[PDB]
């Protein structure tokens, strides 16, 4: 699974760091072939465009459009058959600083397999659609608790899907010459008490299904008391009670509310993809909690010792001042070296963000780039 | 003078609850609040109990107000004097002394600051020395990380504004705690207030 968290940092940084280029004219073709597509047909669209932009009458325009779909069909003739998963390229040249240029040229595969077809040239590239391979993500329930009705439902990357939901009729119409206030509670002190009963019930019916849970969310929410009466309640537990990840107080109810608490909800889920994060720190941190410590830090440090008997986990910050002797903004980025070999160096690498508490210290206070080592390091 | 408050609520008027750490109160006699330079006028001292015109220091003291914004008032503010007041944060250097832990402490950590009546949240920036315990000896280069049983100076942001005195000056506004989750997991001295 390590593997594959590189590759979305991998995809991640190409992304924005496409952004940051934007040639001038229409010389920026970015093309994405799709599976089960075919290269020669696509390499024919392409004489078939060369053979348009043939005239474009504008001179700089034109000696530069040829120039990329030549450009782009150049790398298209380094593959003999559409990849299994497709094709992404992206060709042009770009201005950079001191108005020097950069033939750039991109020609991958995909970390899955992407799906969805694109040939177009602005001035700048197209990640609009590479960053829908960029939403790997988990499936979350959702219980919505109402003073008549409750709402069972899923939130996975951008599907909320409605699965489930019954109405309840807890006698709360009343008279005029004959009930009591005695009947309201006798009968609804235990609706209400009955209809938690059901609630819990079909919660762990659609959550968790066979030894453990479907899910890996269960944000609740609910008028008044419904979940302090459902979390606190002898009939609702299990791992359920011990995977909510945030609650939401609702006046409304149903898919209404539901909504709702997606909108109050977002806040927290983005954190899952920080959990394992924070996870991996730990074992770092506490190495150096402790007098063992197959612990390094830095850049010196690091290296050598990845160059040697393995670190087996190396923890890299995304975003690093380091290039590939090391300089920073002092005159390829270190990161991308250890992603495009560091599993021949002794196994895995993790890069962490500095946006949780231990994020945060972890580049602020160890220089974002270090190893939780093998074994003993006898140092200088 | 000094009154940090520790409790408001709105009852017959505006009240507010504290010890008198520093300086005399005299019944109805302006004062100012903090960190807000706020206009406030005694209506009514009860020390210890019963009520008193005259409080000195050391009094528990549970005072009628009238001012400007009536529970726009929060635990965590001295009552000070028109005049010369009372100095606030939220920037300062401190000696910190890391007690149950037992982790870690670099740069970046975040806590909870108990200070007089005040509860901020708060990070320390940066770790300036690592005091000895050796003839008070401070240290030389900035360490990463400090773990526990050790000792340091150290940078410290308030969220927004405390209202602050150094230890070395007047010590009830001065001696704080790092509280992290339950554990207290350091305790501090407040050394130079920046700026
Ligand atoms: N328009 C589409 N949207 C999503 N998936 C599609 C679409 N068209 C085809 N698929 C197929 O669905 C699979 C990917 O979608 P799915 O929702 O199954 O992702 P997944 O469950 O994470 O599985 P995988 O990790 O293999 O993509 C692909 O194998 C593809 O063949």
């Amino acid at each position: 699974a390590a593997d594959r968290n590189v590759e979305i940092w991998k995809i991640k940084k190409l992304i924005k760091s496409l952004e940051a280029a934007r040639g001038n004219g229409t010389s920026m073709i970015s093309l994405i072939i799709p599976p089960k597509d075919q290269i020669s047909r696509v390499a024919k669209m392409l004489a078939d465009e060369f053979g348009t932009a043939s005239n474009i009458k504008s001179r700089v325009n034109r000696l530069s459009v040829l120039g990329a779909i030549t450009s782009v069909q150049q790398r298209l003739k380094l593959y003999n058959k559409v990849p299994p998963n497709g094709l992404v390229v992206y060709c042009g040249t770009i201005v950079t600083e001191e108005g020097k240029e950069k033939k750039v040229n991109i020609d991958f595969e995909p970390f899955k397999p992407i799906n969805t077809s694109l040939y177009l040239c602005d001035n700048k590239f197209h990640t609009e659609a590479l960053t829908a391979l960029l939403s790997d993500d988990s499936k979350f329930g959702f219980i919505v608790i109402d003073g008549s009705g409750a709402l069972f439902g899923t939130l996975q990357g951008n599907t909320r899907e409605v699965l489930h939901k019954f109405t309840v009729d807890l006698p709360k119409k009343h008279g005029r010459g004959g009930q009591s206030a005695l009947r309201f509670a006798r009968l609804r002190m235990e609706k209400r008490h009955n209809y938690v009963r059901k609630v819990a019930e079909t919660a762990v019916q659609l959550f968790i299904s066979g030894d453990k849970v479907n899910v890996a969310g269960l944000v609740l929410a609910g008028s008044a008391d419904f979940k302090t009466e459902l979390s606190q309640s002898d009939m609702f537990d299990q791992r359920l009670q011990s995977k909510v990840l945030k609650l939401v107080d609702i006046s409304y109810g149903g898919e209404n509310g539901f909504n709702q608490a997606i909108e109050l909800s977002t806040e927290v889920l983005s954190n899952v993809k920080f959990i394992q994060e924070k996870k991996l720190i730990g074992r770092y941190f506490d190495e150096i909690s402790q007098d063992t410590g197959k612990y390094c830090f830095g850049v010196e440090d690091t290296l050598k010792a990845l160059e040697m008997g393995a670190v087996e986990i190396l923890i890299v910050y995304e975003n690093l001042d380091i290039m590939r002797l090391y300089l920073t903004p002092e005159q390829m980025p270190l990161l991308e070296w250890f992603a495009n070999n560091y599993k021949k160096f002794g196994a895995t690498l993790e890069i962490v963000t500095d946006k949780s508490q231990e994020g945060s210290q972890f580049v602020k206070g160890f220089g974002g780039i270090g190893g939780i080592l093998r074994y003993r390091v006898d140092f200088q | 003078i000094r009154l940090p408050i520790v409790d408001k609520y709105k009852d017959m008027g505006t009240v507010v609850l504290g010890k008198l750490e520093s300086g005399s109160i005299c019944k109805g006699q302006q004062l100012v609040m903090m960190p807000n330079k706020h206009n406030v006028e005694v209506l009514g001292i009860l020390s210890d109990d019963v009520e008193t015109d005259t409080v000195a220091p050391g009094e528990n003291l549970k005072i009628r107000l009238k001012g400007i914004e009536e529970e726009e008032i929060l635990p965590g503010f001295i009552l000070c004097d028109p005049n010369n007041l009372c100095h606030s944060g939220r920037t300062f250097d401190a000696q910190i002394v890391i007690i149950e832990h037992k982790s870690i402490i670099c740069p970046g950590y975040n806590a909870v600051l108990h200070i007089h009546t005040c509860i901020e949240e708060v990070e320390i920036t940066a770790l300036i020395c690592l005091v000895d315990k050796k003839s008070g000896e401070k240290s030389k280069t900035r360490p990463r990380f400090v773990k526990q049983d050790q000792v340091c100076i150290a940078r410290l942001r308030t969220a927004g504004t405390i209202c602050l005195e150094t230890f070395k000056d007047f010590p009830q506004m001065g001696r704080f705690t790092l509280r992290d989750e339950g554990k207290t997991i350091a305790i501090g001295k407040v050394l130079k207030l920046v700026p």
